[PDB]
């Protein structure tokens, strides 16, 4: 079956390893490059093509 | 050969679509 | 048959063939070229139908089948103009004893115009002929 | 269930299943063959071999089958030109009928071996499960390549038994098949020497028998069997993909720069014959000795055939396309009727003057006309207010030498930019554009649209390698992570990187 | 032989002698030197 | 399992899977010939590039 | 021989969320390519 | 007659935009 | 407009194949 | 190019005569 069905909406726990998605970034160029905190990385998704797009409006 | 311009979109579709209701029908089978 | 197809009919023919030599000859022998003319009718007759009726002293004079459009086809009118080919009989065996003669031939002439559809092409034929004559 | 792009995977672990869609695949290919024969067949016109070749009209298979020694039709008529020859079974139709029967067979046989999966060939005699030895079915294959491999080049392509292959002389006038001697020296690694290909074949050949030998006798390494997964059919799809678009990108690149194995008079000329003005050096070089022998330049020019000439257009070239202008070259300019001859233009004060040539990146070009010492003496202006160099202005004549227009003289302003325009195509043509409704703008030639093809196949079966090879060296977290993970990816715990033996505890 | 060939296997002698050889050569040294105790 | 007379006659070509010569075995020898056609594809690439030009031909249609 | 019943069979499965995006994609490719398509 | 085939595509995605808003699947917690 | 020959077939069997296979894996689900 | 729907509405019919035969359902007493 597709991996898509290991998720279930509504479900409480979280769908996949922040350690390990860290622990691979971290290695991949350093380890203080990389996030550690979901809410620090989702900002950052959030700010930087919004703040680009503010700048080239 | 001077034949009509919609004659092949014409045979195509009359018998694509026929086609495609029955493999539809058939496939889902069993449900 | 010709390569690509192509069905080249014509009308093969010694129709009034008229041949001379070059002068000063006192028998028929080796040497004997009888080279001239001859009338090539045309393929057709003018008593032929084409595959929707149309002819030249028979038949339609207009594509009846397309009854708004029916006189704007050149092919409506047929003809049967009279061609000619060249003709070269060279004798290569004369038996003197019954007045047998044989010999090659080579002739051109146009081919089939389908009354007049086509131009004609050019045929080249060669081949052998006999002749008995009458001393 | 399976999602939409995972069905063919039922026959991964199922060998008799996974023969029948590699039969019904070739089955395809082979049927596609024969069929896509037969149409070009259907629609080609073999009454010019010199100004409607094959690649004027898109014939796409066609010059593959004239390549290795099938020129001929049933119906008469050779590539080469000639008439009257006898192929006997091995024309065209007979090679697309061979490729449809063969598609038939294969795809009876791709029926027998669904039907028929369950054979025991395909058990471990030790366990009960399928299994397919890998290795050992690499060694037969490979022996059977290098003989196929050897015998294509020591039978076919020397004409020992075989046709051998087309080749033709450096401008593409006098191409046919003939056998050709391999060549052992180092001008066996010259691209344009065909003697080189039956060289590789031969020697190819040779050592693909020998690999095959080794590989049928000698049992992988356990550090090779464990690194490669080669109990993992995915571990043969992946380098064989790797392989697969190796083979692309060298065949799109001896397409588009040229090749022993990819001639003129088969896919048409190549962008850098246009660029470098190949074939108009060669053309020049023959007037030139035709002049220094004494003729006229009508003289001269007469003796440049048709077909070089031809050779000598910026339509031929493939680089003129466009992704979206299918078909034949014929639906663009036209079907080539007639060489118009070599233009020759003069100004008032008698400097014969040249048109510059449109290069292959420009879609449309200035009509500019240089002397002997580069100094423009000639245009055709945009803003004709302070016009300077007009061919009004300038009193540019032109004269034909050869061709449809030979000993012709042209003085009217309209004739002489419309000759000019056309010098800047290269050498002039007339053609009939009403027999294919040709719209006017240049197509690209099969060499090309095969180029393309292969180069953009390649780069995707770049992606379906990493894919492939990934899905093979990881295929035990294929479906997720391990539920821990936690203390192995840490950073520091560890002396190296997932290795449970090397904690430091400190 | 032509200057090309030769500075072709001069390319294939000095590409082993400056890049290959020291850095496998230095590889393995620090890799024999600077074990890891399990 | 359907056994079949082909069948029969392939079976000993299928019938060593998983077997490994243990160790690294012929690895440096294969490693050997993969220099060796790195070189080679090296020189056939530099010859079709003019790269590497040699006596006796000239990459060129003419040759 | 016999006609033994393959075990490698397996359901494909496309759920309408999975649909209504091919649908998607499929009616967006058309109109992207229909222009180069009629040229 | 190429206008036909541009409005068949554009309706095309706008009713398949229609259905896929007011006949998704509807997401549950389960 | 001179368009091609060709781009109305091509274009309308270029939606329906696909439509066709979604349709078709669509409805059978649940099987 | 006619020929090439004739061709192909002929083959159709043929391929449907071998796949009725060759991959019938097989009649069973029950
Ligand atoms: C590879 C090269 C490259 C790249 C990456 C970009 C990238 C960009 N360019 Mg640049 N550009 C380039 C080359 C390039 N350009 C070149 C060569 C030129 C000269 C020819 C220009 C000339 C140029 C100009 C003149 C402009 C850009 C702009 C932009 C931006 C467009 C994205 C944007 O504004 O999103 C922002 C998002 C939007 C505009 C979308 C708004 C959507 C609304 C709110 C909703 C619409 C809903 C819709 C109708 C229906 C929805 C469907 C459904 C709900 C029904 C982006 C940063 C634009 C820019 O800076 O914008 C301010 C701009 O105006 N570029
Ligand atoms: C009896 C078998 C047979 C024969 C004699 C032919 C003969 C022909 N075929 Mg057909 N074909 C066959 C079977 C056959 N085919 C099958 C089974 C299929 C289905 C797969 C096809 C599919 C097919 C297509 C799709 C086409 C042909 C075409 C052709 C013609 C050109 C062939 C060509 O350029 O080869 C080119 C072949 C190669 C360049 C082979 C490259 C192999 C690579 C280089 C080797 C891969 C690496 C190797 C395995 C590892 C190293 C080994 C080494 C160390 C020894 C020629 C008339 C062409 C044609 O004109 O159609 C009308 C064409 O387009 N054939
Ligand atoms: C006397 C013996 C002999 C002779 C005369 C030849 C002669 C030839 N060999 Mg063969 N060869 C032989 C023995 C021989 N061989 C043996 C014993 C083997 C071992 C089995 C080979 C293996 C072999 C291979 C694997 C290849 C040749 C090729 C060739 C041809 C080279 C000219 C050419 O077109 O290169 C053109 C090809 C190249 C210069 C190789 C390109 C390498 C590319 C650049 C690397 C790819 C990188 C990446 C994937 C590409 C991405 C690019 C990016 C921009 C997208 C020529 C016919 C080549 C060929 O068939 O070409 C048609 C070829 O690829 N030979
Ligand atoms: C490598 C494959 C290959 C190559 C190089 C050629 C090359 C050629 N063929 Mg042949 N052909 C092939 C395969 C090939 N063919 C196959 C498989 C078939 C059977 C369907 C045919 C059927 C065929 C016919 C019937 C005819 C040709 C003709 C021609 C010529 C014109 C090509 C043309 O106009 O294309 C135009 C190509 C395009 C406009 C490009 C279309 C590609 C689409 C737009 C890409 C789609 C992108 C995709 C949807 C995006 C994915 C989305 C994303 C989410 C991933 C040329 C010599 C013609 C000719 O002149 O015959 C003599 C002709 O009449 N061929
Ligand atoms: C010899 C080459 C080869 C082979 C045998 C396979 C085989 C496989 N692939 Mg791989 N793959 C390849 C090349 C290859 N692939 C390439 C080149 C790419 C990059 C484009 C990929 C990318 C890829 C991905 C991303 C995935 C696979 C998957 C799979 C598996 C299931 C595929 C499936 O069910 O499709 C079913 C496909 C359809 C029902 C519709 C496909 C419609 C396509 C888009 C257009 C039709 C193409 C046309 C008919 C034929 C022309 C192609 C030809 C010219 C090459 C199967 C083992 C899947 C997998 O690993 O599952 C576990 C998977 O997720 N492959
Ligand atoms: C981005 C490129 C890239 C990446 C990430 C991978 C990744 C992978 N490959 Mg692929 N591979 C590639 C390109 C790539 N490959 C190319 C271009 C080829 C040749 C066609 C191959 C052929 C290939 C095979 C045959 C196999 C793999 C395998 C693998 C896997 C194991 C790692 C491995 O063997 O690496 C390969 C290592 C490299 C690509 C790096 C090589 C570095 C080269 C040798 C340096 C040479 C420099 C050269 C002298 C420069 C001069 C050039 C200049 C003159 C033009 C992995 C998924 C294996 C696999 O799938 O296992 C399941 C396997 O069996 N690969
Ligand atoms: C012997 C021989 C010859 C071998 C050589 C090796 C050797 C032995 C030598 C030793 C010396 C040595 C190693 C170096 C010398 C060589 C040398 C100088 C090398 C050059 C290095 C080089 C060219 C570097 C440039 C390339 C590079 C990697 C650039 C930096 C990239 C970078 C900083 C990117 C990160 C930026 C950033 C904002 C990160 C976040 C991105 C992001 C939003 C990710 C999303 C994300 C992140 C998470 O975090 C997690 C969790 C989750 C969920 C997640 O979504
Ligand atoms: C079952 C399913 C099969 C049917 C599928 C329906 C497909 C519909 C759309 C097909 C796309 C092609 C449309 C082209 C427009 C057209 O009408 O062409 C029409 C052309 C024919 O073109 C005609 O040719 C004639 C001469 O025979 C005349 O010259 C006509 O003027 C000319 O229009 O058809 C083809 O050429 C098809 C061959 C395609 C080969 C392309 C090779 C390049 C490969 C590229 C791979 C790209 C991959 C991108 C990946 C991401
Ligand atoms: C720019 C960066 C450059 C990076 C380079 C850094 C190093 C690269 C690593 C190379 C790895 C290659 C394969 C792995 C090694 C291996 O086979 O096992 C290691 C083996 C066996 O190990 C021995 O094996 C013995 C038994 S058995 O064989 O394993 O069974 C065992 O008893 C013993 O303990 C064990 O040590 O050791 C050797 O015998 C070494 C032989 C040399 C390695 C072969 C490589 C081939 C390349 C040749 C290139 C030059 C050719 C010239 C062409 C013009
Ligand atoms: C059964 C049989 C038979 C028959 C056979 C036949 C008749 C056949 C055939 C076949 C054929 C006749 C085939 C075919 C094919 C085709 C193909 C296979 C194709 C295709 C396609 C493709 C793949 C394409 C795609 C594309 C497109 C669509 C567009 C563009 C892009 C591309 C190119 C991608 C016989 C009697 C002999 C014998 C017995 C058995
Ligand atoms: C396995 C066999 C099953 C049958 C499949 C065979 C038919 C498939 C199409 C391929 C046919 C190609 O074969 C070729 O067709 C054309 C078109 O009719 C013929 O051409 C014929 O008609 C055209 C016009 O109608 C004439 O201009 C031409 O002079 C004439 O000979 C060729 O003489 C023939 O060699
Ligand atoms: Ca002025």
């Amino acid at each position: 079956e597709s991996q898509n069905y290991g998720y279930k909406f509504g479900q409480e726990e979280e769908t996949y390893n922040i350690v390990a998605a860290h622990g691979y970034f971290g290695r991949l160029i350093f380890q203080y490059a990389s996030f550690n905190n979901s809410r620090s990385l989702h900002f950052f998704l959030g700010a930087w093509p919004v703040i680009g797009i503010w700048f080239t409006a | 050969m001077q034949v009509n311009n919609l004659g092949f979109i014409a045979s195509i579709l009359f018998v694509l679509v026929p086609t495609v209701f029955l493999l539809i029908l058939f496939i889902q089978t069993g449900k | 048959l010709l390569p690509g197809g192509e069905e080249v009919p014509f009308f093969f023919t010694v129709k009034n063939f008229t041949g001379t030599t070059e002068p000063g000859f006192t028998s028929i022998n080796s040497s004997t070229d009888f080279v001239g003319d001859f009338n090539v009718p045309s393929y057709r007759g003018a008593g032929f139908l084409d595959p929707k009726a149309r002819g030249l002293y028979t038949g339609y004079d207009n594509a009846v089948a397309l009854p708004s459009a029916a006189d704007k086809f050149r092919t409506n009118k047929k003809e049967t103009p009279l061609g000619k080919g060249t003709l070269s009989l060279q004798v290569t065996q004369v038996d003197g004893s019954t007045g047998e003669i044989a010999g090659i031939f080579e002739s051109e002439q146009p081919s089939d115009t389908d009354l007049g559809a086509k131009e004609p092409l050019d045929v080249k034929v060669r081949g052998i002929f006999y002749g008995r004559v009458d001393t | 269930g399976l999602p939409w792009y995972r069905v063919h995977t039922v026959v991964l672990n199922d060998p008799g299943r996974l023969i029948s869609v590699h039969l019904m695949h070739t089955a395809l290919v082979a049927g596609w063959a024969g069929s896509m024969a037969l149409y070009e067949l259907a629609i080609f016109d073999s009454s010019d071999a010199v100004l409607n070749p094959m690649w004027r009209q898109g014939m796409f298979v066609l010059p593959f089958m004239a390549r290795l020694g099938v020129t001929s039709s049933w119906n008469g008529w050779s590539v080469t030109g000639e008439t009257g020859l006898d192929p006997g079974f091995w024309s065209f139709e007979g090679v697309a009928a061979a490729h449809i029967v063969l598609s038939g067979l294969l795809f009876l046989a791709a029926v027998w071996h669904w039907v028929f999966w369950d054979l025991e060939l395909f058990v471990d005699p030790r366990t009960g499960e399928s299994a397919l030895d890998l290795p050992k079915m690499f060694g037969i294959h490979l022996f059977l390549s290098g003989l196929l491999c050897f015998g294509f080049g020591a039978f076919h392509l020397t004409g020992v038994w075989g046709p051998g292959m087309w080749v033709s002389d450096p401008y593409g006038l006098t191409g046919h098949v003939q056998p050709v001697a391999p060549e052992w020296g180092p001008a066996g690694f010259n691209p344009f020497n065909p003697g080189g290909v039956v060289a590789h074949h031969i020697a190819a050949g040779i050592v693909g028998i020998i690999a095959g030998l080794f590989h049928l006798t000698v049992r992988p390494p356990e550090r090779l069997y464990k690194a490669l997964r080669m109990g993992n059919i995915e571990t043969v799809l992946s380098s064989s993909i790797a392989a697969v678009f190796f083979a692309a990108f060298v065949v799109a690149g001896t397409m588009w720069y040229g090749n022993a194995t990819t001639p003129i008079e088969l896919f048409g000329p190549t962008r850098y014959q246009w660029d470098k003005g190949y074939f108009q050096e060669e053309i020049q070089r023959r007037v030139d000795s035709q002049l220094a022998e004494g003729a006229s330049l009508s003289e001269a020019w007469s003796t440049i055939p048709e077909k070089l000439a031809f050779y000598d257009y910026v339509g031929n070239s493939p680089a003129k396309g466009g992704l979206f202008r299918t078909g034949a070259m014929n639906s663009g300019d036209g079907i080539a009727q007639e060489w118009i001859g070599h233009p020759i233009f003069k100004d008032k004060e008698g400097r014969e003057l040249e048109v510059r040539r449109m290069p292959n990146f420009f879609e449309t070009f200035p009509v500019i006309m240089t002397d002997a010492d580069g100094v423009v003496r000639a245009d055709i202006p945009f803003r004709r207010s302070e016009s300077k160099f007009s061919v009004e202005q300038t009193g540019v004549t032109v004269s034909f030498y050869g061709g449809a227009l030979d000993g012709q003289t042209f003085s009217n302003p309209s004739d002489v930019k419309k000759f000019a325009r056309k010098a800047q195509l290269g050498e002039g043509f007339d053609f009939d554009t009403e027999t294919f409704n040709s719209d006017g703008v240049f197509r690209t030639s099969p060499r090309g649209w095969f180029t393309f093809g292969h180069a953009v196949f390649a780069l995707l079966f770049f992606f379906g390698h990493i894919w492939h090879g990934s899905r093979t060296l990881f295929r035990d977290v294929f479906a997720g992570v391990d539920p821990g993970l936690e203390e192995q990816v840490e950073f520091g715990v560890f002396a190296k990187v997932g290795d449970l033996s090397t904690r430091k505890e400190a | 032989m032509t200057p090309s060939l030769a500075n072709f296997l001069w390319s294939l002698v000095l590409g082993a002698a400056i890049v290959l050889i020291p850095a496998t050569v230095g590889l393995i040294f620090i890799s024999q030197k600077d074990k890891i105790t399990r | 399992a359907q056994r079949t007379r082909l069948g029969d006659i392939l079976r000993p070509l299928n019938s060593e899977y998983g077997k490994v010569v243990p160790g690294w075995g012929t690895t440096p020898v294969m490693g050997v010939f993969m220099a060796l056609f790195l070189v080679f594809l090296l020189i056939i690439l530099q010859i079709y590039n003019s790269s590497l030009i040699l006596e006796g031909f000239s990459v060129d249609w003419a040759g | 021989m016999d006609r033994n019943s393959n075990p490698n069979r397996q359901p494909v499965e496309l759920n309408r969320t999975s649909l209504y995006l091919g649908l998607l994609l499929v009616a967006v490719l058309g109109i992207l390519f229909s222009s180069y398509f009629f040229n | 007659m190429e206008s036909v085939a541009y409005i068949l595509v554009l309706t095309m995605a706008l009713a398949v935009l229609f259905f896929a808003i007011a006949f998704r699947e509807p997401p549950r917690i389960e």
